[PDB]
């Protein structure tokens, strides 16, 4: 097995093989106060929905 | 068929964790925990190794 | 326990393996059978003896005779067959018989692990197939209504016949004649009722009465002795009255055997020893017995004709057999050997006073197996096509299925009968056309082989069995009659003990576990079947051996004990083989446990003689991989059962050394996150059929609409669902007895010109390409010529391209140059390729987004796939949703997820375990719209689910043409995208346009965009005669002698031919440019 | 088979996928295909200019 | 096979402008700006910072079609006030915000 | 040279994802923009591999 | 130095042409692969 690699710049747009991110957490207002969501539930939202 | 550099789902590397894993098995007899310690939190990167089927082994028993 | 019966199952496959049947039935032909066949109707007006069957050989020019091997014959496209020799008496080579891989005569049969690895044969390959001219050929099971059994059919109000009973007869061992006995019954259930039967060679039908006198019984009451076993059954007797009067005209054996048109009477006998009920035996001194039979038949008849017993269930699988490989090689052989018989007769009819070209037995066999036409060759296509196909190799579970497949020659057969339970898988069966006519065998099912009758015939006539010969229906009231393979071998008094002794004799193993014994108390009879072709399953024995209460014979000691094969598990009376017939009179318990308060969540659950090893064993390969098939709409399971046979993965490991046309390997495989305990035996973990995609069932861009799914580009780049694609073009250097050979070079010029379009510059001087070469457009892959220098070089199909992966040259038996080329290509998933889960949820890509654009969860985690919620409500497939949940747990918990059928796992249970880990008890998670970052007003069912990448990728379908290669006969375009063809504009497409009134446009299709042609008609005799020499103007049209009145028209060349045809049929289509008939 | 309905030229077939941003009467066509099917349009002093670009 | 070359989502080809501005006749003082080689990343960001500047009477954007990474932005402001400036400022304000952020991220950092 | 059971472009893919250093990544230009025909040290990084 | 075909068993670089037989420098086994190119091949990681 004989190779020879050549590296170049580039970004994640051009190809996934670039981006240094790899998963990124994002959350806001964990306690739905702004009500930008309507929680699903069977009886009690607070208890059925993981804090 | 060998391990996949970077996990499809999120992107996190997973090339190194192979030898580490197959050891923490043979001796330390873990799964869940091993992984947890290997720094593999969320199921997304997780499923890659635990679902990997190393075919290459049988292939290597072939001549050319 | 439940987890125990699994070990029992484990014990089974360790010894028998998925393909028992195939090998077993092959060996039975080699080992034994083949001999018995040659020694029966042999001797010719000089006998034959034992036959020798040597091993594989390869007689090729430029070498002696190289001992050939499988993995070679494949690559060189040969034939895994060996020689056959026979010491004929008044040494000789006689035909090549194709061995079956992994059997007994295949050397592999002994070699061990390392030993095999050295033979290049992939261990995981269970073999069981033949290797004709390269491609692996798999013989497909052929179902057929069993023979030698009593039936009864009612025949519709409009018919001179009321009811009828039939019985197909054939010698279980010896020739096997296919002449059936028909005992009709004219006069419907009303009209003023004769009884006639059909005999071979008899013009009309004969009335039962004469048949009795013709046997040797002329007086009454000695006749009803045989028919009725109860002088007090006036009803039955009445019917018969009008019939006796019919034959009242023949009062003896002379005329009896006469009327069938001294010479005929002598001939009459013949027709009784060779035509009349030919099975049973054709000896001599047994006349008596058959008389009792012919009585038992007319009885069984009326028993229905008097509304006491329903009409026989035509599709009662138990009365159906399955001619596996071994059996087939018989009825085929005879037809041949009989032509061989009379062939050696021809050589002797030339000798006006060695020769035997043992290739007719070689090439004959080949023809069939190659195409699928059994019955000889010649101008005899009057055989059956379907038998023997081109073994699938799309995926492992595909190939598997194919070998375990059964067919069934042609609204009632297609039905899924009850009898199919246990023996055949309910879901796996081809869509459309023949659907239900192609069945696959279950896991536990097996076919018989052929045990012996006598060791039980004796065992009977030596335990209470008073021979049939001397019977007295009134003296012997409840005499329990016993049948043997459809023959009546006398009756027996109290059977209860006689019964539970033979069956116990079998359990120790001194009378093969394969024989069937059915007692029909409700009629007082005993059915005995030894037959070859009977499907059977295994069951647990219960037996009340508890003198301290009321319990399963098997114990936890048999279990942990698992010189102890599966044969011992049977040799200890712990399991029995119950066929479909015997089933009728037994009572089977489902769950072993229970069948010997509750949670308001789990599923509601509703003397015992046998138990079910495990219900999840009634499935075959297809359904066997589907998780929770008991949670989806059944008809859906049936779909995945087919689509499975069309996904990508890895079909074998030797694949890197196979020169087969078409083959796909999934870049990175992945064993499922959820599995069946049965998978453990399907080596699936070592040969997965797909990958675990991070599904997310939600609406988004609206590109996941109508069963189309969105796939995360980002991970498509990370190699998700990529697959290699192979292909293998092959060529030879043909010759002629007249020394004129072809060549394998890099041709140019040389007086001919006959060459291709593409480039040859990428061809080294050996007339081949290199494995580095980047081929495309049409580029010639191989270089060949035919001197008669015309090129015959093969060019890469215009639509394809990729890279060469391995070229190889080789000799042929005819010392010719054999050369195969293999091209590889990586196939990336594209905005069109088809995919699907294991729940009939098939779909293609509509678009592809990246990480950003994609929706995501606070944790970070992002989906790889987004399918639409609309593909759930009417599809009803719920297990999918469940497979998702379970798999979302095993992911987070690291523990392998069991999905196996009817266990003690519920959605409420799983939900709690997922709540123990941290995430929502139902899976659902919050997500932020990748474009704005703002949360989604709703929540989504985000969870890892297995996904197979079925083949059928766009670039293999995409086709567009505008005036291309035209057909020859028609001159219209050609078929198929491969030949650059054109789409048909069939009737239905015509119609529509006509409704639209698109007159002209249609006229422009059929002409300008296809056929078209300018023909010259004659103004007098409206024909296409005119000799139009477009130069000297000369037109003419002799016979009607004109040169002045001629017209020109524009019609489709296709039509012009239609007319020439019509002309050539003597009909005269006159074409007039002016109306003449007036009105 | 060949007369009441025949295979014709200037025709194409592939795999479909819906697009929620295409007018009702539109139909997104794959580049490849557009580069294959033609249309005999006579030369006229009104579209010559446009044609002269297309030809080069 | 038929998919463009990836690098066509950001590099402008032979004579083609990033920005194209067209006047709106429908109503007075309004424009529709065609943005070439861009997406939500930069779009949504401009849209946002405009509803902060209470001098903007309108500001919306859209993606003609997902295959092409482009987008049109229509903006309308009060009398005699050019949108471009408010775009400059709020864009500069982004940089300032970011200049601050950078700085505020450096001092914060240093304390480790 | 490559006698591996994996194909050429199969390996090519693999190496594409492997993370390389990118500290002074900002001071380099794409070989395509570099006025050098194809590539060079002033615009590309070559590596070797024999096994 | 230099190579044309190799053998499936006695991997020995051969080299031949018409009528010069189609075997190997030992092993009768008439297989033989057509060895790599000299001009290096460039691949894409897609
Ligand atoms: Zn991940
Ligand atoms: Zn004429
Ligand atoms: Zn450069
Ligand atoms: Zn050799």
């Amino acid at each position: 097995l004989n190779i020879r690699c050549i590296a170049k710049k580039g970004i994640a747009k051009e190809h996934a093989k670039w981006s240094p991110c790899s998963a990124i957490a994002f959350e806001y207002d964990p306690h739905n106060k702004l009500k930008h969501t309507d929680f699903w539930f069977e009886v009690d939202a607070k208890k059925e929905w993981p804090d | 068929m060998i391990i996949p550099v970077r996990c499809f789902s999120c992107g996190k590397v997973v090339g190194d964790k192979w030898d580490a894993y197959l050891r923490l098995l043979e001796e330390g007899k873990q799964e869940g925990d091993a992984l947890d310690e290997l720094k593999l939190k969320r199921y997304c990167c997780r499923r890659m190794v635990l679902t990997h089927v190393d075919l290459i082994e049988k292939f290597l028993r072939y001549n050319p | 326990t439940t987890e125990d019966c699994w070990t029992v199952i484990s014990a089974f496959f360790e010894e028998k393996g998925l393909v028992s049947q195939q090998l077993d039935s092959f060996d039975e032909f080699m080992e034994t059978s083949i001999q018995d066949l040659v020694w029966e109707e042999p001797r010719l007006i000089i006998r034959f003896g034992k036959i020798y069957l040597s091993r594989p050989t390869m007689t090729e020019a430029d070498g002696t005779t190289h001992a050939m091997f499988p993995q070679e014959a494949r690559l060189r496209n040969l034939t895994y067959s060996s020689p056959v020799y026979l010491d004929m008496e008044k040494k000789v080579h006689i035909g090549k018989v194709p061995i079956m891989l992994r059997s007994k005569f295949c050397s592999l049969r002994t070699l061990d692990e390392v030993d095999l690895y050295k033979m290049k044969e992939c261990p995981y390959d269970m073999g069981g197939y033949f290797v004709i001219n390269g491609s692996e050929k798999v013989l497909i099971a052929q179902e057929r209504s069993a023979a030698n059994i009593v039936q009864v059919f009612k025949k519709a109000a409009p018919s001179p016949i009321s009811h009828v009973a039939e019985i197909r007869s054939a010698l279980e061992k010896g020739s096997r004649l296919i002449s059936t006995m028909q005992i009709k019954l004219y006069g419907r259930e009303d009209k003023g009722r004769t009884i006639k039967a059909t005999l071979p060679y008899v013009k009309q039908d004969i009335p039962i009465v004469i048949v009795f006198r013709a046997l040797g019984v002329v007086p009454d009451g000695e006749i009803l002795q045989h028919i009725c076993y109860d002088e007090n059954d006036w009803q039955m007797l009445e019917m018969l009255k009008p019939c006796i009067e019919e034959g009242f005209v023949i009062q003896d054996k002379e005329v009896a055997l006469d009327f069938i048109g001294e010479k005929r009477i002598q001939y009459a006998k013949d027709i009784l020893q060779k035509e009349l009920l030919p099975h049973i035996t054709q000896e001599e001194g047994f006349e008596t017995r058959k008389t009792f039979f012919l009585g038992y038949m007319v009885n069984r008849l009326l028993l229905c004709a008097l509304e006491r017993k329903d009409q026989d269930d035509r599709d009662h699988f138990g009365k159906k057999r399955l001619d596996l490989a071994g059996p087939l090689l018989a009825n085929l052989f005879r037809i041949l050997f009989r032509k061989l018989t009379r062939e050696i007769y021809r050589y002797m009819q030339r000798c006006i006073e060695l020769a035997v070209k043992s290739t007719t037995i070689t090439s004959g066999l080949k023809y069939s197996l190659a195409t699928g036409n059994w019955g000889e060759q010649k101008k005899a296509m009057s055989s059956r096509a379907g038998v023997s196909q081109v073994l699938n190799r799309y995926t492992y579970s595909s190939t598997l299925s194919h070998l375990r497949r059964t067919n069934t020659p042609i609204a009632k057969p297609r039905q899924l009968h009850n009898t199919h339970w246990g023996l055949v898988c309910p879901a796996e069966t081809p869509e459309g056309q023949a659907c239900g006519l192609v069945k696959n065998l279950s896991l536990l099912s097996g076919i018989s082989i052929g045990s012996p009758s006598e060791p039980i015939i004796n065992f009977l006539e030596e335990w209470g069995m008073e021979p049939l010969e001397d019977y007295d229906p009134a003296q012997h009231t409840k005499s329990t009659r016993i049948f043997v393979n459809g023959v009546w071998t006398g009756i027996h008094r109290d059977p209860s003990m006689l019964v539970s002794t033979m069956r116990d004799l079998r359990r120790s193993g001194a009378i093969s576990p394969e024989v069937s014994i059915i007692r029909d108390i409700r009629e007082r009879e005993f059915k005995i079947f030894t037959d070859v072709g009977r499907v059977y399953r295994p069951l647990f024995i219960v037996e009340d051996d508890e003198s301290k209460d009321n319990e399963l014979r098997i114990t936890k000691e048999h279990i942990r004990k698992i010189v102890y094969g599966w044969s011992s598990l049977v040799t200890s009376g712990v399991i029995e083989y119950v066929d479909g017939e015997e089933e009728e009179t037994i009572m089977i318990a489902m769950t072993p446990e229970d069948l010997q308060l509750n949670d308001t969540a789990k599923r509601i659950k509703p003397t015992f003689t046998h138990c079910e090893i495990h219900p999840s064993m009634i499935l075959g390969v297809a359904a066997s991989i589907i998780p929770f098939p008991d949670h989806n709409q059944s008809p859906r399971n049936t779909y995945q059962s087919a689509m499975g046979k069309q996904a990508m993965g890895v079909f074998l490991t030797n694949y890197n050394v196979r020169m087969d046309t078409m083959a796909n390997i999934l870049y990175y495989p992945q064993k499922p996150l959820a599995k069946t305990q049965a998978m453990e035996y399907l080596k699936f973990r070592e040969l997965p059929a797909g990958q675990n995609a991070i599904v997310a069932i939600a609406c988004y861009s609206g590109y996941n609409q109508e069963d189309s799914m969105i796939m995360n580009q980002s991970s498509i780049d990370r190699g998700l669902f990529r697959s290699l694609f192979f292909r293998s073009y092959m060529d030879q250097e043909k010759r002629f007895g007249i020394s004129i050979v072809e060549e394998f070079e890099k041709p140019t010029r040389a007086t001919t010109l006959r060459l291709k379009h593409g480039t040859y510059e990428k061809l080294d001087e050996d007339g081949l390409i290199a494995p580095g070469v980047r081929v495309s457009g049409d580029d010639i892959i191989i270089g060949k010529t035919t001197p008669i220098k015309r090129d015959a070089s093969t060019p890469l199909r215009s639509t394809e391209n990729g890279i060469v992966d391995q070229v190889l040259l080789t000799t042929n038996q005819e010392g010719l140059k054999f050369v195969k080329v293999r091209m590889r290509t990586t196939k990336v998933p594209q905005i069109g390729d088809k995919f699907a889960s294991r729940h009939g949820q098939k779909g293609t890509i509509g678009v592809t987004y990246r990480h950003e654009d994609m929706p995501f969860s606070a944790e970070g985690i992002v989906p790889d796939l987004i399918i639409n919620p609309h593909a759930i409500p009417s599809r009803m497939t719920v297990a999918h949703l469940i497979e998702c949940l379970l798999s979302k747990v095993g992911s987070i918990r690291g523990y392998e997820g069991d999905a196996t059928p009817f266990t003690d796992l519920t959605v409420d249970a799983v939900s709690n375990l997922l709540r123990d880990n941290g995430y929502q008890s139902r899976g659902f998670e919050v997500m932020y719209n990748g474009h704005t970052g703002k949360k989604l007003m709703a929540q989504v069912f985000f969870g890892p689910t297995y996904y197979q990448r079925l083949r059928h990728m766009v670039d293999d379908k995409i086709h567009a043409r505008a005036r291309g290669p035209v057909q020859v006969l028609t001159r219209q375009p050609v078929e198929g995208r491969s030949r650059d063809g054109g789409l048909r504009f069939g009737e239905m497409e015509r119609d529509c346009m006509i409704a639209h009134g698109a007159a002209g446009f249609l006229k422009e299709r059929l002409m300008e965009a296809s056929d078209a042609f300018r023909v010259h008609v004659c103004g007098i005799c409206g024909l296409m005669s005119v000799i139009a020499n477009l130069k000297k103007n000369q037109f003419e049209c002799r016979s009607c002698k004109n040169k002045t009145n001629i017209y020109q028209l524009h019609i489709p060349y296709a039509a012009k031919l239609l007319f020439q045809e019509l002309m050539a049929m003597n009909i005269a289509p006159r074409l007039y440019t002016e109306r003449s008939g007036v009105s | 088979g060949n007369l009441m309905g025949k295979r014709v030229d200037f025709s194409a077939r592939t795999v479909i996928s819906g697009d929620p941003n295409l007018e009702l009467d539109q139909v997104g066509v794959p580049i490849s295909i557009a580069k294959t099917l033609s249309y005999p349009e006579t030369v006229t002093q009104y579209n010559i200019h446009r044609l002269t670009e297309y030809v080069r | 096979m038929n998919a463009p070359d990836r690098f066509e989502l950001f590099i402008l080809p032979d004579d083609v402008p990033k920005l194209k501005i067209t006047p709106d006749s429908r109503v007075p003082n309004c424009i529709i700006i065609k943005f070439e080689r861009e997406d939500h990343t930069l779009a949504n960001l401009l849209r946002e910072e405009l509803a902060l500047y209470p001098d903007v009477t309108f500001v919306a954007y859209k993606v003609e079609h997902p295959l092409f990474a482009n987008f049109v932005m229509r903006l309308q402001t009060e009398e005699g006030t050019r949108p471009k400036q408010a775009l400059e400022r709020a864009c500069a304000s982004i940089i300032n915000k970011l200049k601050t952020l950078d700085h505020k991220f450096n001092e914060e950092w240093n304390i480790k | 040279m490559n006698t591996s059971v994996l194909a050429d472009e199969f390996i090519s893919h693999r190496l594409g994802l492997i993370p390389l250093v990118s500290e002074d990544v900002e001071e380099m230009k794409y070989s395509r923009d570099c006025t050098c025909e194809d590539y060079c040290d002033e615009c590309s990084v070559v590596l070797e591999l024999s096994a | 130095y230099g190579v044309k075909y190799t053998c499936g068993a006695c991997a020995h670089n051969f080299s031949l042409n018409k009528s010069d037989p189609v075997r190997c420098k030992e092993c009768g086994h008439r297989v033989i692969y057509k060895a790599r190119t000299k001009r290096m091949s460039k691949f894409l990681t897609t």
